[PDB]
């Protein structure tokens, strides 16, 4: 009852959806029953600790005044002014409202001009945690949904990796490079993307190895692409293409 | 299903959709007011599609980012005005609804019933080399069609071509351009191909403005399909052509007698401000353009 | 027998087809026959889930 | 049977369709002007499709 | 899936059983139009 | 004298009616009906196991 | 010059706007009709 507590403990820290609540309690329950030497057991101790790993409510606080926005983005990037108050509109106009809002973006330009940087830059600005997230030219759509758990080596999808690594319910993505994503009829990742990206649904995601719906609804995808036209016209169409 | 009219969005968004969003922000309308005028500008520039998920989207955008404003911003209460909105949502993109308005010659407007809904998709046409190559040259002023074009729009550019240089030397033989000249014409993508004729009775009167090279009479959207005689033919899916219209505000449309009944079906909303020519023979056309 | 009497508690309840009653019978007879601790028990017990 | 004047250049044809049988029409027509030359002689080539 | 595969799993009406709880529910399939018709075992086929 | 095996086919458009004599069939000579699709099938174990 | 095809609707347009504009300019001029020419244009633009 050792596994079963620390995710008990959690439990009583991170705030997990009711439904992620009652999936946990019966796994919960189901962990007690098995043999340490079943080989299912390594599976599903495993995917529960995969289920408790994922923060869920954990919420690195943010900073909402736009001054402090204002200087942190001129100590780290001379010039470039446009950018800056694009972006300053951005989150002016996601402060209007009142909380943050989603809206997808998109960055691009010749190659080293200092995108990721400043991407960074907005993270330890806003507060949000980072994680990069290349994507160029990759088709296993299996890499952003895993694997159902009950195909042989399955281990969630790579945006579960970055929630459990990133630890807070509401990081700063940056997907990396779209504009080489391999888009193929072997499955194109890139329908795939849309349920990510989607403003709504993201706040159901749901990956192959553990069903239960995860909440994005906070996270801030960022994308790069060193020319923005070959992006696949409906995905295109979605983020803005800042340049 | 069919897609919604531009003003009949409002009624419906200002009711079932505005609410909703509304109740996603946690607000209350008594300290985060929008007028209709907001809503109408925004249709009028950020999306002109006949479904409402695009506007649903915009208002979505705004209303985050008016929660940004409150939960961290300054205002207790933002108040959306529609001077105020370009703030939030940044400057307008698209203005200028039917790009050119005198349309020079050759380049003239057609409906097309899209994959999606309707969109009045121009069709144009120029000159592509010097006429008088040879005096007394005997060689056919080929033609030479393009944007992705599918086998049957390649007939029907032939037999609308063909008909246009009858109808020239039976109207007017001192004009001698069409057989004595190359003609480059470009018909934009969109259309599905089985629809892909209905767009046709446009193509000839696209060549006749660079012909006698008068400009078309204004914003005339028209369709309907040739029968390379003058006789004209029933086209398919009107409803979405003739609200694609009323957005991109034409104000006369033109198709085949044999469509006087589905027309009919269409709200009475819709049908205010129009003035349609029914017709079965193609020479009647002329006559509504050009004198 | 305890999930088998949960979801037998639950068979009283829903009205189950008594083809599909049969059927979960022998299956059941087969869940008395599997271990208490395969990973196949596991499989069939969210099979029964 | 769509055309019934039929214009000339058009003529009925039956066809063993994989899946009963279909009376599709078959079509022709010109693709250049035809006295390209009075004295020219180039092979009137076809062009199936 | 067979139910003996590794990691098999029902196909998803018998998960819409399991959630909306009634024998005759509404079920949408939604964009029916652009179903995968392929010679990996077609779905569109198994629809029928 | 014996029952015996005998192969057949039958084939034509959709629809004609085919499935439907072969119940016709099972219920005329008594035996046993039993429908197996095997379109688009890959599955070589369906036929051994 | 590794032209994509869009670069040679637009040449032969460009083209045939020379031929036009020299016959509204220099009438007595006759060089652009009268001769054949080799035409380059580098590749390194993007399509669009
Ligand atoms: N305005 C700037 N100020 C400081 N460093 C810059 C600036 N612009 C570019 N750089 C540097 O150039 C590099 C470019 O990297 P980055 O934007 O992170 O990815 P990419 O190499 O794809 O542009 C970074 O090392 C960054 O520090
Ligand atoms: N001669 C017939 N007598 C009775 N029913 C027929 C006849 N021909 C066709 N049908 C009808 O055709 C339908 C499908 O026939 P069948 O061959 O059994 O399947 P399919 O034709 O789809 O392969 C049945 O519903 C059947 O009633």
């Amino acid at each position: 009852d050792a596994i079963e507590e620390k995710f008990r403990e959690r439990l009583k820290e991170l705030v997990v959806p009711k439904h992620v609540m009652d999936v946990v309690d019966e796994e919960l329950s189901k962990l007690g029953l098995l043999d340490n030497h079943s080989s299912e057991f390594n599976v599903t101790r495993n995917y529960l600790d995969w289920l408790t790993s994922i923060p869920w409510g954990k919420y690195s606080n943010e900073n909402l005044d736009l001054a402090r926005a204002q200087a942190v983005l001129e100590e780290d990037h001379y010039g470039m002014e446009d950018v800056k108050k694009r972006i300053l509109e951005f989150i002016a106009v996601s402060q209007l409202r009142g909380s943050t809002q989603g809206k997808i973006l998109c960055f691009y330009g010749p190659p080293g001009v200092g995108k990721t940087s400043i991407a960074r830059s907005i993270a330890r600005a806003l507060n949000r945690e980072y994680f990069r997230f290349s994507v160029g030219g990759m088709t296993d759509v299996a890499e952003i949904k895993g694997h159902r758990r009950t195909y042989v080596g399955a281990m969630p999808g790579k945006i579960i990796q970055c929630l459990k690594k990133t630890k807070t319910e509401n990081p700063l993505i940056l997907i990396d490079e779209v504009d080489k994503i391999g888009r193929g009829y072997q499955g194109d990742p890139s329908s795939a993307l849309l349920e990510l990206l989607d403003p709504e649904q993201n706040a159901n995601f749901l990956d192959h190895y553990l069903d239960v719906p995860v909440d994005l609804s906070k996270v801030l995808f960022i994308c790069t692409a060193n020319v923005t036209d070959t992006i696949p016209e409906p995905l295109r169409d979605r983020m803005e293409m800042i340049n | 299903v069919s897609g919604y009219v531009a003003q009949e969005k409002l009624a419906i968004a200002e009711r079932y959709l505005v609410p909703q969003a509304r109740a996603l922000c946690g607000l209350d309308e008594s300290k985060a007011k929008l007028s209709s005028d907001v809503l109408t500008l925004l249709i009028k520039q950020y999306c002109r599609e006949s479904g409402v998920r695009n506007l649903q989207k915009q208002v979505e955008k705004v209303l985050r980012k008016s929660a940004y404003k409150i939960v961290s911003g300054e205002a207790e209460s933002v108040e959306v005005t529609p001077e105020n909105l370009q703030d939030f949502v940044g400057k307008p993109v698209f203005t200028v609804e039917r790009m050119y308005d005198v349309t020079p010659p050759g380049v003239v407007m057609g409906l097309a019933w899209t994959a999606m809904g309707g969109s009045t998709l121009f069709v144009e046409t120029s000159l592509r080399r010097p006429q008088d190559k040879d005096a007394k040259g005997d060689k056919d002023g080929s033609l030479e069609v393009t944007g992705q074009l599918g086998e049957v729009m390649k007939e029907s550019a032939r037999i609308a071509y063909t008909f246009a240089r009858a109808f020239l030397m039976q109207h007017a033989p001192a004009n001698d351009y069409l057989v004595t000249s190359h003609i480059h014409l470009h018909v934009p993508e969109g259309a599905t191909p089985k629809d892909g004729p209905s767009a046709g009775c446009t193509i000839v009167t696209a060549l006749l403005s660079l012909a006698m090279g008068r400009p078309v009479r204004q914003n005339l959207a028209m369709t309907g399909e040739v029968s390379l005689t003058g006789k004209i033919l029933p086209v398919g899916g009107i409803k979405e052509k003739t609200i694609a219209a009323k957005r991109a505000g034409v104000t006369c449309i033109v198709l085949p007698a044999e469509n006087k009944k589905d027309f009919y079906d269409l709200a009475a909303f819709i049908t205010e401000g129009l003035e349609v020519h029914f017709v079965e023979h193609y020479r009647e056309i002329f006559d509504i353009a050009f004198p």
